[PDB]
């Protein structure tokens, strides 16, 4: 079946730095688009950032397009995120997603369709 | 949801006619309007591909034959035109005290020449051949007296076939079927692009085919209606058989002036023996490929269908006869013996008549004049495949032959060219701005 | 590799327009080939002009599909057919796209004369 | 048709460009005649990319008119006049309208390249 | 004039490229000659289709400088260099530059695509 | 009625017509016809 | 009205003796030579 597996460091300060990365597995990569998105104990779901099935186009939140770079490597089908200065305010558990997006030759998604176990980061 | 989206490269084509480019690395092959062959020919094979090739339909083999067309009737225009030759010939035999089969062949001719100055003539003697020469009714004619004035081909000019390649125009495809056992017609599945073809030798021949290509695994009989009598049938053979064809007598060659600057060059006295011109094959090399192109009729026809094979002893000359251009010389070879088996449920000579005066591809109005050769002719040939034509319980056919087009179809059977379309459309999910 | 990807899906194959863009421009018949293959080409880039793409290889247009010219999903169209097979299929259609297409562009290049005289 | 709005108003054969346009395009003088036009069509292309309208059939530039060379009004201009009359009267200033269109583009290319030179 | 300012340096050169480009254009070997500078022509133009710059003399692109094919300054290249030393200085260089130019414009095109796919 | 000049003489008068005027022509001999060869390939054709 | 223009500080090098325009003058030379001459009495009665 399908898996995807968030990894990544666990403890921050603020002012720091802090790469995330997701191992896919049972589907192809580079034909999906992906996506980061977190979970606050005390929020509900929001988006974060998105990326293409290339890699190529990148979009983030207001909040973040001036800190976070999500990146991935298709011939190691994995996704990265980094982040900088990591405020209290995103302490949250971070998950990565496949689909919200498509290529233009692939039927229209924009729905998150596999997500991964997730993993904490706690500033 | 969906709008069109235009895209410029499609790599889609369709079929067309157009016109192919020469490409080759004096010889009257040689066109002048033909550039070097790439250093490192491209042939890309199509995965996932079919295309439908029809032989029939091939309109390369139409260019082919307008291009030897022209570059023959360009390469003979410059030279000596042979307008006083045709005069009365006192004639007697060359050499009468002989026991070979070749006496009576050669006559010993006597005419005029009218020198250079116009007010002068010059007695002349010559050799020609029994075939060249018609009796007017001793007092002979040239044969082609009544149909043309002949040329005389530039003896500076060499006859042997270059392989030229055909090479696509821009904006245009060759694909090459290159398929094991294509019959010539119908889908291909292992269709490849070329920018050029394969040298193609341009060889000239009747009945069988020589230095051509052989058939990757069997035997190939290839034809538009197999079973349509009328249809020509062209076999390809996948075991090439050696044939050793020679004009074993001696020869020397004269020259005179015609004209002001006009040359003419003529048989002169035979040395040592004289002989008649033939041909060698083994016979058990033409059993065994006569055997496999006849496991190819039982294919076809049936395994308990007699079948027999006859010499196309009627019509002209230039056909009944194989035409093979050894060393230079035409030879016009008889080769009854292998066309002479019944098939049910050392080595054979070929004997060979030589003729200096020829008509080709059929052309009534254009005589030409062959010069003769120094010495004694050996070549070695390959015969790659037959033609063969048909008239049940028994089916008998005959090597039938005459016409050059389907020798080079047979060669380019395997091509096709097909015009590329680059502009195509496609829905997707965009919309302009 | 010219046509290489000819038998690919059209998706895969709308990756190598830029090998057929090249090598398309790769005795007095020789001359008329030459000069007829420049017309080809010409009235190609003319069409593609006429239609606002410019030098642009993959053109993405304002005229709806219409869903009668093939009523295929683009995961099939793009994925489990090829360029020849799509080409053929719509054989019946397309100068009737290229004629929407030019209309279009019509109404285009006016809406926008018209937007670039606003003061 | 082609041809078909010579005898119309400016306004209204402005939207018949398009049948001209493809139109421009559809033995040895024959092809002296192909080559010919093509070198036309190729002069009146590279005419257009100089001053930027390589994709357009109408592009608006920065070059002011003069009013020398004509002083009549737009109305005037574009109701009462047919296009061969126009063109007869500004006959003795297209080639200055064409250089200042040259000069026009230039400054543009200069300037949009220094626009994008700042990050 | 022509090539008036091929002695001068690459900057005030580059000032000078519309009439160099309008001077491209200007029995059966003339017309061959005719054909082959139309081909020629046709070449540039579509080698600057590929990489997106077939509207405009001076075209910017995304590749970045390898700085491995020439190590002079901007300063150095632009007000002491002509264009026939920065001919010599890049010769070996023009096949790769041309395909990462081309491959460049492959990924805009393809990005533009997908990003004019976003509702 | 056309001309460069119409009371230029030096120039002809061409008058286009709005009827037709039907005009038969014959050689009314029953001529024969011979047919020679004088040279190889060549032959004149001549009246008998 | 000719039209040059000087080209200032350009070092080309030439080579008179690798000039293709000296085979074009001297074939176009006899091309015109030969064409020119074409339409002509041929002397063939004075070989006499
Ligand atoms: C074809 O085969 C015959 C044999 O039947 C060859 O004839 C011999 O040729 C050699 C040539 O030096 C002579 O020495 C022999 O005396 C010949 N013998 C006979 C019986 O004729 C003939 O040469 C062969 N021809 C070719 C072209 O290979
Ligand atoms: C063709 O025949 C003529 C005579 O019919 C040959 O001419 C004679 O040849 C003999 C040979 O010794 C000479 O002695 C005579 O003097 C020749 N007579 C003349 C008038 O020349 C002629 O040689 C024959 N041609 C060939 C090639 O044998
Ligand atoms: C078929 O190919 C053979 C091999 O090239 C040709 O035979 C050669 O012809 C040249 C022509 O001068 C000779 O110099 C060689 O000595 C020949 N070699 C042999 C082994 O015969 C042959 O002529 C070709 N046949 C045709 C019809 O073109
Ligand atoms: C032109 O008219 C004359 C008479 O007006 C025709 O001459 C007659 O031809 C027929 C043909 O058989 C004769 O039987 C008559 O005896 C002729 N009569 C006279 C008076 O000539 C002549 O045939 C007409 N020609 C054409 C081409 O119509
Ligand atoms: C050569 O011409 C003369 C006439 O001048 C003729 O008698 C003689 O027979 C001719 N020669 C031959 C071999 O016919
Ligand atoms: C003379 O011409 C006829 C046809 O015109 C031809 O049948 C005949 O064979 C020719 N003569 C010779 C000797 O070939
Ligand atoms: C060639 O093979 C195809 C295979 O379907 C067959 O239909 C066709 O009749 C064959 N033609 C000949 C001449 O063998
Ligand atoms: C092919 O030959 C057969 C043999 O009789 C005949 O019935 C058939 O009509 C022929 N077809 C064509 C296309 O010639
Ligand atoms: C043809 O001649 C060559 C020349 O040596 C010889 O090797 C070969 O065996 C001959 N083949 C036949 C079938 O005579
Ligand atoms: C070779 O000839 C013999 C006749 O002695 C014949 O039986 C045999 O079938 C022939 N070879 C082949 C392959 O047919
Ligand atoms: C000939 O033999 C083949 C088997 O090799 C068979 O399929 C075919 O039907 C046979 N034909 C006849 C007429 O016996
Ligand atoms: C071949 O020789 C035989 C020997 O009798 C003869 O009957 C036949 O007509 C000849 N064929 C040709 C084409 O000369
Ligand atoms: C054909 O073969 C028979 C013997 O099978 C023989 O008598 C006859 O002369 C041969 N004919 C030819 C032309 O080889
Ligand atoms: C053939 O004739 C030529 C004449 O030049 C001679 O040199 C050569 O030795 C002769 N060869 C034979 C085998 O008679
Ligand atoms: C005949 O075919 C063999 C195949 O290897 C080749 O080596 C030989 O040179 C060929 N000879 C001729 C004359 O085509
Ligand atoms: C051709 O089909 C096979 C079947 O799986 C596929 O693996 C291969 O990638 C295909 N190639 C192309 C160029 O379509
Ligand atoms: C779509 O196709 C139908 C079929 O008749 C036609 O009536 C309709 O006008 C078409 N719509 C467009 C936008 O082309
Ligand atoms: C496309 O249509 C085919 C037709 O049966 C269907 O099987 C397939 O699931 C469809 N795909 C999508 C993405 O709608
Ligand atoms: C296109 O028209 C042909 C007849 O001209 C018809 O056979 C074919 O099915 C048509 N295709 C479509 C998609 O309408
Ligand atoms: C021609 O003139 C008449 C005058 O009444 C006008 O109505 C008509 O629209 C004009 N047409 C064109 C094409 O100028
Ligand atoms: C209009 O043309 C005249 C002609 O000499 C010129 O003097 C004047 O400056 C021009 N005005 C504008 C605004 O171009
Ligand atoms: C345009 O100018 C003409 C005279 O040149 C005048 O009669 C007409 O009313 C003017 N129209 C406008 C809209 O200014
Ligand atoms: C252009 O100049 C000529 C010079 O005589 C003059 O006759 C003509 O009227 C002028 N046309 C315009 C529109 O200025
Ligand atoms: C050549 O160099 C001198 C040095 O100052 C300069 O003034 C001149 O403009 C240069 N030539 C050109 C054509 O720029
Ligand atoms: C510069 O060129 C060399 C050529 O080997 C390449 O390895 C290097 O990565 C290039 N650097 C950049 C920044 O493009
Ligand atoms: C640029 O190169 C020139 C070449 O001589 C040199 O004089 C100049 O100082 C260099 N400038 C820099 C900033 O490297
Ligand atoms: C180009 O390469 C050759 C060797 O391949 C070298 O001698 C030459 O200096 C090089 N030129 C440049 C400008 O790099
Ligand atoms: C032709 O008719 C026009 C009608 O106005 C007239 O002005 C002209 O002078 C006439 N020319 C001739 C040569 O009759
Ligand atoms: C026309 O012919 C008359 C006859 O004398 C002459 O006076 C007049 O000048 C001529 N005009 C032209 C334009 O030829």
């Amino acid at each position: 079946e399908v898996q995807l597996v968030e990894t990544g460091g666990g403890l921050v300060q603020p002012g720091g730095s802090l790469k995330l990365s997701c191992r896919a597995s049972g589907y192809t990569f580079s034909s999906f688009a992906m996506s980061w998105v977190r979970q606050a104990p005390g929020k509900g779901l929001e988006w974060v950032s998105l990326i293409n099935d290339r890699g190529g186009l990148t979009f983030y939140v207001d909040s973040v397009k001036g800190r976070f770079t999500i990146s991935r490597d298709n011939s190691k089908n994995t996704l990265s995120l980094q982040m900088h200065s990591l405020r209290d305010g995103d302490t949250a558990v971070y998950y990565c997603a496949t689909g919200g997006m498509s290529s233009a030759l692939q039927s229209s998604k924009y729905y998150f369709d596999f997500w991964g176990q997730g993993a904490l980061v706690t500033v | 949801n969906l709008w069109v989206t235009v895209y410029y490269g499609v790599p889609v084509w369709k079929d067309a006619e157009t016109t192919l480019f020469c490409a080759s690395d004096h010889n009257v092959w040689a066109t002048h309007a033909c550039v070097p062959t790439d250093p490192n020919p491209q042939e890309i094979h199509l995965e996932n591909v079919t295309e439908e090739f029809n032989m029939w339909k091939n309109n390369m083999v139409e260019q082919m034959h307008e291009d030897i067309i022209s570059l023959w009737d360009q390469s003979l225009k410059p030279c000596v035109k042979l307008t006083p030759l045709c005069v009365t010939l006192q004639c007697t035999n060359y050499a009468p005290k002989l026991r070979s089969m070749m006496r009576g062949e050669i006559k010993n001719c006597s005419f005029n020449m009218t020198t250079e100055l116009r007010d002068k003539k010059q007695k002349v003697y010559s050799l020609f051949y029994r075939l060249d020469v018609v009796q007017i009714n001793k007092e002979y004619r040239l044969i082609n007296c009544n149909t043309s004035a002949i040329t005389q081909a530039c003896p500076k000019v060499s006859f042997e076939p270059i392989p030229i390649h055909y090479c696509a125009p821009a904006g245009f495809a060759i694909l090459k079927c290159k398929d094991k056992k294509f019959n010539g017609t119908g889908p291909c599945p292992s269709v490849s692009t070329v920018q050029c073809t394969h040298g193609i030798k341009p060889v000239v021949s009747t009945q069988l085919l020589l230095n051509g290509s052989l058939a990757e695994e069997e035997v190939i009989i290839r034809s538009e209606n197999i079973t349509n009598n009328a249809k020509n049938i062209l076999v390809q053979l996948n075991t090439p058989v050696q044939i050793n064809c020679t004009r074993p007598s001696n020869n020397t060659v004269k020259s005179i002036r015609i004209g002001p600057g006009q040359a003419f060059y003529y048989f002169g006295d035979v040395l040592g023996h004289v002989r008649m011109a033939h041909c060698n094959i083994s016979k058990a090399t033409w059993n065994e490929t006569l055997g496999k192109v006849v496991k190819q009729l039982r294919k076809h026809f049936g395994n308990n269908t007699i079948i027999r094979f006859a010499q196309s002893s009627g019509g002209d000359l230039e056909v009944t006869t194989h035409s093979f251009n050894c060393g230079g010389e035409f030879f016009y070879c008889n080769t009854s013996g292998l066309f002479n088996s019944t098939w049910i449920s050392d080595s054979l000579i070929l004997p060979c008549w030589i003729k200096q005066i020829i008509n080709m591809w059929q052309r009534i109005g254009q005589a030409m004049y062959a010069p003769p050769i120094q010495g004694v002719i050996r070549c070695v040939s390959n015969i790659t495949g037959l033609i063969l034509t048909r008239d049940s319980t028994t089916e008998t056919f005959r090597p039938g032959g005459g016409d050059m087009r389907d020798n080079w179809r047979s060669e380019l059977y395997k091509y096709k060219v097909v015009k590329i379309e680059p502009l195509g459309v496609a829905p997707t999910r965009c919309k302009r701005r | 590799g010219f046509l290489g990807a000819a038998g690919s899906t059209m998706g895969a194959a709308s990756m190598t327009l830029t090998v057929q863009a090249r090598n398309l421009l790769s005795g007095i018949k020789q001359l008329q080939a030459r000069v007829l293959a420049v017309e080809h080409y010409l009235r190609d880039q003319q069409l593609l002009g006429i239609w606002g793409c410019s030098g642009k290889l993959i053109c993405c247009t304002n005229v709806p599909w219409n869903s009668s010219w093939s009523n295929r999903n683009l995961s099939e169209i793009w994925d489990n057919m090829t360029w020849l097979q799509w080409d053929k299929e719509i054989s019946n259609y397309t100068q009737i796209i290229y004629g929407l297409l030019e209309e279009s562009q019509n109404q285009q290049e006016k809406n926008e004369q018209d937007l670039l005289a606003l003061d």
